[PDB]
RNA sequence: GGUUGCGGCCAUAUCUAGCAGAAAGCACCGUUCCCCGUUCGAUCAACCGUAGUUAAGCUGCUAAGAGCAAUACCGAGUAGUGUAGUGGGAGACCAUACGCGAAACUAUUGUGCUGCAAUCU
RNA sequence: CCUAAGGGGGACUCAUGGAGAACAGAAAUCUCCAGUAGAACAAAAGGGUAAAAGUCCCCUUGAUUUUGAUUUUCAGUGUGAA
RNA sequence: GAGGUAAAGCGAAUGAUUAGAAGUCUUGGGGUUGAAAUGACCUUAACUUAUUCUCAAACUUUAAAUAUGUAAGAAGUCCUUGUUGCUUAAUUGAACGUGGACAAUUGAAUGAAGAGCUUUUAGUGGGCCAUUUUUGGUAAGCAGAACUGGCGAUGCGGGAUGA
């Protein structure tokens, strides 16, 4: 039987079309967003964290009706600005983003300096603590979306950096680099390694005495700016210290204006047929399938 | 053998509309109830939690309570020769507006309106809604339009 | 372009199945063999429903299978190439670009004959795919595969017959 | 055995199939509803004449089993097994139940097979040649014996079994818009691939 | 070992349909 | 206007087959020391952005396309139905009066719109 | 009836069809594609359910404690259940 | 707002069901052309495709009429800022409020021998009939339900006569 009827179009019911697009998990989206019905219109806050094959984006999202409302946003590719140039996926990168998008948003809040945060990076799982006789910090949860929760994910440097950076984001230390599973305890030494990005330092090291052409290769940027192994930590150490300073977003200066960008890309794209277009088509294509009448 | 559960007679009632089963479209999570508003009730059979009973299925209510996934709504049940007032409590994905709200709430904006108006003017209007009035007179022109007689037809059979 | 570099055709994966009609100590060296071949631990498949006729029943250990990707792939597949003499069938190869072929002894592959293991036939499947199948395996935004970019029989018995210098039969 | 056929005229109660909750029914003694030349092409029979109830009724599937044998023994003695296609247009679907102590547990069993015609509904066509008419018109008139109540003889506007009057099926057919389909055909639509539709309809005259 | 999988939901000795001529 | 992240309504957004896609983005793509998961680094994890590609994903256009959506001197004021009679008819049923009123069918049009943030030839 | 067939989390996708692989055949196991649920969810049926409520994996005891309000049956009494 | 009954539908799901037509490499068989070839053929039967006749209390995309829930203000709408141990990242909200504004067309029709409230007690707890809807039954001056109106409990004019 030809499975494909019309009948089976007909009664096909299409999924929600974020859903068929294989992007948002309604289930997890359910559960984060909805709010105590006594809570009212007090929203609740999601870290959406987000890997591309180039970039991390980490948003302060609060949920309406007529669709979400970003409050803060802070890209991987605003690390430049502060000192980290290359890498820009690291698990250190991660943890960047973290701390960027806290300061950020307590800065538009003005809650900066209140809950500073862990300003001395040892490694050791913290949470941020409400001052007493002050307003409570900022409460925000983590929303990961598709991505598998494992120990060592780098989701979970951007969860440190923004736990480090001031925010209140409810999490476990079971699934940060370092943890123990058989003794149940954290190697903060291994985590801070991972912060500061101690692994690819290793890496970088550990290559260029055993295969120096395969270091040539995938450690070219690090070559043309004689950056060796250990001035790494500085990488990351001055640019924490430069992501405090000065939190605030720039926004980059475009080349063209919005209405010369829309012009340019509205002279591409095809646009559709008149209806006396196709119906002249359709009438040539009559005409023309009458030379295999045999 | 006699059967008087729960649900029963509820095939048809409890079932999610045609092509509109599974996941529910999160607008009605993030609604927002208070002590006061008027809500219709629709029991989704998906959420099986917190439904309410087959006699609520499309009876509106005033909420009373609001809690972490439920409101409670009072409905007023006749019970032989009176009301008996009705406590139901009912989880959030059974509830919607009730949108006799907006037109009654836009009225009174609208009267509001056209009072404070006519009192710049230094004239008077009249808010009283009306029910429809016979027509008035009028004149049918003629011109393209001069009037077809018509007659019954004669019978025939087309099969 | 149909000459595009992203168009290559290569190998996906291997699949090495032995289907040994009992559960036991002969399914446990086919086992070994399997294991002998790939260095790969492999996993042994049991049977979803009971058949009198066949000796089985449900859940009853019946056959074994190992994926293997890679060089160690290429290098098996052609080992077993030369038992076969380098010479398939047309039927062989199924409308999505996938073929397989069944040795009848894994001493023929060249590995050591063990009087303990004995010999067992075995079932080779080669499943062909294009660069970006990982757009229907990954998690987010799974999608299909473009008309042009699909694996058929007639792509993959030319790409074989070039790549190989083999006979494709039709018998 | 059978009651008299009087027990079961009336529409009394809602419709009871064969199913998976009445299991032992028998089988309708009607079994064959197409007689005649039924592989004539639709060209060949154009005239149609049909037997219609004036009744909202119950007929038994014995009586039409009976009018059924009764019209196509007179049309084929008279004018040959070739000369018409015949159909009985009213399927028994409805089963008819039995009770034969007293009242007590009085379920009745399947007794037999009934189906409900409605007023104006067809219950016989005839699709023959014209000079066949006054042959086809007095096989209905005899089978009308077999059955209660009022039935009408009525000639068809149509051509055949199609739903197209007299006229409009030449004009169709004339046009290119009719192929054959054996004893039926099939009519061209303008919706759809274009290409199949030209392809199963070479002589379309597009205007 | 290695094993466990059936993603499937299987009845009793199911020898499935197909079992004919 | 294009693109990405997060969305609202949840097919005018889906499905099939073709064709096209500037910039950026996205994608495929390279690697396995490290956190991590597998029979299999295929999925998941990590690293590089370095060696390559728009072939695919994605986007747009095409189709007397299927489906879907909308409209109606379409069908049809039909079927049905509230109310009435000391209406017709042996009956089955039917007509009429004051009201309410479909579905299929047919024809035509259309094939996502849009919120927050960021980015771009 | 069930220490899971309860609870939480995670991964996967079921019935079924097509095309292929030694013995292997209508039915053993493997692979790709298709697959709106046509399966499965203890049980009778209905409803409900697809990144799950189904299959599989990991951890568990919320199948716990104190007593009120409420829904159904209703006399707006009880019991059961929620 | 809710509904899923009438109608309608089956070249829409499910289930039932009549007929041809064209196709395919498990064609299911009979006779071939066969030496076998299964390699074709004549045939019948299956399926597939586009069609066709007829159906459903325990089928259904659609979907009435009657009937049904809520609303049509002063206990309303709007403005400002007080209380709390609840809530928010908050100076955010929630609820209840102080103070201020909106005057008789104070926010549809129609009616109202006015509205509201309490206590106490009788009889009763065999029912039946008519229209319409309707179940069992061949049916019954039979048995059983739904809404209303009646008889019982009711005389009076008519139906000769009659709950
Ligand atoms: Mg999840
Ligand atoms: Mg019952
Ligand atoms: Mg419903
Ligand atoms: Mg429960
Ligand atoms: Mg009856
Ligand atoms: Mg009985
Ligand atoms: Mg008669
Ligand atoms: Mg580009
Ligand atoms: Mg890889
Ligand atoms: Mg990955
Ligand atoms: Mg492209
Ligand atoms: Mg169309
Ligand atoms: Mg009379
Ligand atoms: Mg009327
Ligand atoms: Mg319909
Ligand atoms: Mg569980
Ligand atoms: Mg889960
Ligand atoms: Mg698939
Ligand atoms: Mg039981
Ligand atoms: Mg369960
Ligand atoms: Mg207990
Ligand atoms: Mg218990
Ligand atoms: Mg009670
Ligand atoms: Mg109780
Ligand atoms: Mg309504
Ligand atoms: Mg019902
Ligand atoms: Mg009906
Ligand atoms: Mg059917
Ligand atoms: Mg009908
Ligand atoms: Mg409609
Ligand atoms: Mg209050
Ligand atoms: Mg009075
Ligand atoms: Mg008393
Ligand atoms: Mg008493
Ligand atoms: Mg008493
Ligand atoms: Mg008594
Ligand atoms: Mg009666
Ligand atoms: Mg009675
Ligand atoms: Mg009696
Ligand atoms: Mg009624
Ligand atoms: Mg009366
Ligand atoms: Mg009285
Ligand atoms: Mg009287
Ligand atoms: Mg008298
Ligand atoms: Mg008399």
């Amino acid at each position: 039987k030809e499975f494909r009827t019309s009948a089976y179009h007909s009664r096909f019911q299409t999924p929600f079309r974020r859903r068929q697009e294989g992007k948002t998990d309604y289930y997890q989206r359910k559960r984060l967003v909805t709010q105590h019905k006594a809570k009212y219109n007090s929203p609740k806050y999601r870290l959406v964290v987000r890997f591309t094959n180039k970039d991390i984006i980490a948003q302060i999202v609060s949920a309406h009706i007529t669709g979400d409302v970003v409050f803060t946003a802070a890209y991987a590719h605003e690390l430049p600005r502060y000192g980290i140039k290359y890498g820009l996926t690291n698990w250190s990168a991660a943890y960047a983003v973290g701390l960027l998008v806290a300061r950020r948003a307590l800065q538009k809040l003005g809650l900066d300096e209140t809950y500073t945060g862990v300003e001395e990076v040892e490694g050791e799982f913290e949470l941020t603590e409400a001052v007493e006789d002050g307003p409570r910090p900022f409460k925000v949860f983590l929303d990961i979306g598709l991505q598998r929760t494992t120990t060592g994910a780098r989701v979970f440097g951007v969860l440190k950096g923004a736990s480090d950076g001031g925010l209140y984001v409810p999490h476990s230390p079971n699934r940060f680099p370092g943890w123990d599973i058989e003794a149940e305890e954290l190697d903060a030494e291994l985590l801070r390694k991972y912060i500061f990005g101690g692994h690819v330092a290793e890496y970088m090291e550990e290559l260029l005495d055993d295969d120096e052409e395969k270091y040539k290769s995938i450690f070219k940027n690090y070559i043309e700016e004689e950056i060796e192994s250990e001035d790494v930590e500085e990488i990351y150490a001055n640019a924490h210290e430069a992501i405090r300073a000065d939190p605030s977003f720039k926004p980059t200066e475009k080349k063209f204006t919005k209405e010369q960008y829309k012009a340019e890309s509205k002279k591409y794209r095809q646009q559709k047929l008149t209806r006396a277009e196709r119906q002249a088509k359709v009438a040539k294509k009559i005409a023309e399938f009458k030379a295999q009448q045999e | 053998g006699k059967s008087r559960g729960y649900r029963s007679g509820t095939r048809y009632a409890f079932q999610r509309d045609f092509k509109k089963h599974g996941a529910i479209p999160l607008s009605t999570y993030l609604k927002v109830y208070k002590v006061g508003d008027i809500v219709d009730i629709k029991a989704n059979g998906s959420i099986q939690k917190g439904m309410p009973h087959k006699y609520y299925h499309g009876k509106t209510g005033i909420v009373y309570n609001v809690t972490k996934s439920s409101v409670g709504v009072i409905i007023n049940k006749v019970v032989g020769n009176r009301y008996i007032e009705k406590r139901v409590n009912l989880r959030v994905e059974h509830v919607k507006h009730s949108a006799c709200r907006q037109e009654f709430l836009n009225r009174v904006k609208s009267n509001a309106a056209k009072k404070r108006e006519a009192k710049a003017n230094g004239e008077t209007v009249y808010l009283k809604r009306q029910a429809a009035k016979p027509r008035g007179s009028r004149i049918i022109s003629t011109e393209g339009n001069i009037p077809q007689t018509l007659a019954p037809v004669a019978y025939e059979t087309f099969i | 372009k149909s000459q595009n570099v992203m168009r290559e055709l290569r190998i996906e994966k291997l699949v090495l199945n032995i289907c040994v009609g009992e559960s036991g100590d002969r399914l446990t060296r086919a086992a070994k063999v399997l294991e002998q071949l790939s260095g790969q631990t492999p996993v042994q498949s049991k049977a979803r429903y009971t058949v009198r006729t066949f000796g089985i029943r449900r859940n009853e250990k019946i056959a074994v299978h190992v994926t293997v990707r890679g060089p160690k792939a290429e290098e098996i597949l052609e080992r077993g190439l030369k038992v076969k003499e380098y010479q398939l069938r047309s039927k062989n190869f199924s409308a999505t670009g996938n073929f397989g072929f069944g040795i009848d002894e894994h001493i023929d592959l060249g590995i050591k004959y063990d009087p303990s293991i004995g010999i067992y036939g075995m079932d080779f499947y080669v499943v062909m795919g294009r660069a970006g199948a990982r757009v229907t395996r990954r998690k987010r935004a799974r999608s299909t595969i473009g008309n042009s970019h699909k694996t058929n029989k007639e792509d993959t018995i030319q790409w074989f017959k070039t790549r190989y210098d083999a006979e494709v039969l039709d018998k | 055995a059978r009651r008299p056929a009087r027990c079961y005229r009336y529409c009394k109660n809602k419709p009871y199939p064969k199913s998976r909750y009445n299991r032992a029914v028998p089988d309708a003694k009607i079994r064959i509803y197409d007689l005649g030349r039924k592989k004539a092409t639709v060209d060949e029979f154009p005239l149609c004449i049909h037997l219609v109830s004036n009744e909202l009724e119950q007929l038994s599937s014995e009586a039409l089993e009976a009018a059924r044998i009764c019209a196509n023994k007179y049309i084929t003695k008279v004018s040959g097994r070739d000369s018409f296609h015949l159909r009985v247009r009213v399927h028994p679907f409805h089963v008819l139940r039995i009770n034969k102590q007293g009242m007590r547990g009085a379920w009745g069993k399947p007794h037999g097979l009934a189906a409900r015609v409605s007023i104006g509904q067809i219950i016989m066509s005839a699709r023959t040649k014209d000079s066949n008419k006054d042959v086809v018109i007095e096989g209905l008139r005899r089978a009308r014996y077999k059955f209660p109540g009022q039935q009408k003889i009525i000639i068809s506007k149509k051509w055949g079994f199609t739903p197209l009057n007299r006229d409009e099926y030449i004009a169709k057919k004339t046009n290119g818009e009719v192929i054959d389909d054996g004893a039926y055909v099939k009519f061209l639509s303008r919706k759809g691939n274009l290409e199949a539709n030209l392809q199963q309809f070479p002589n379309y005259q597009y205007s | 070992t290695s094993s466990k999988k059936s993603d499937a939901a299987p009845a009793s000795a199911d020898p499935a349909k197909a079992k004919k001529k």
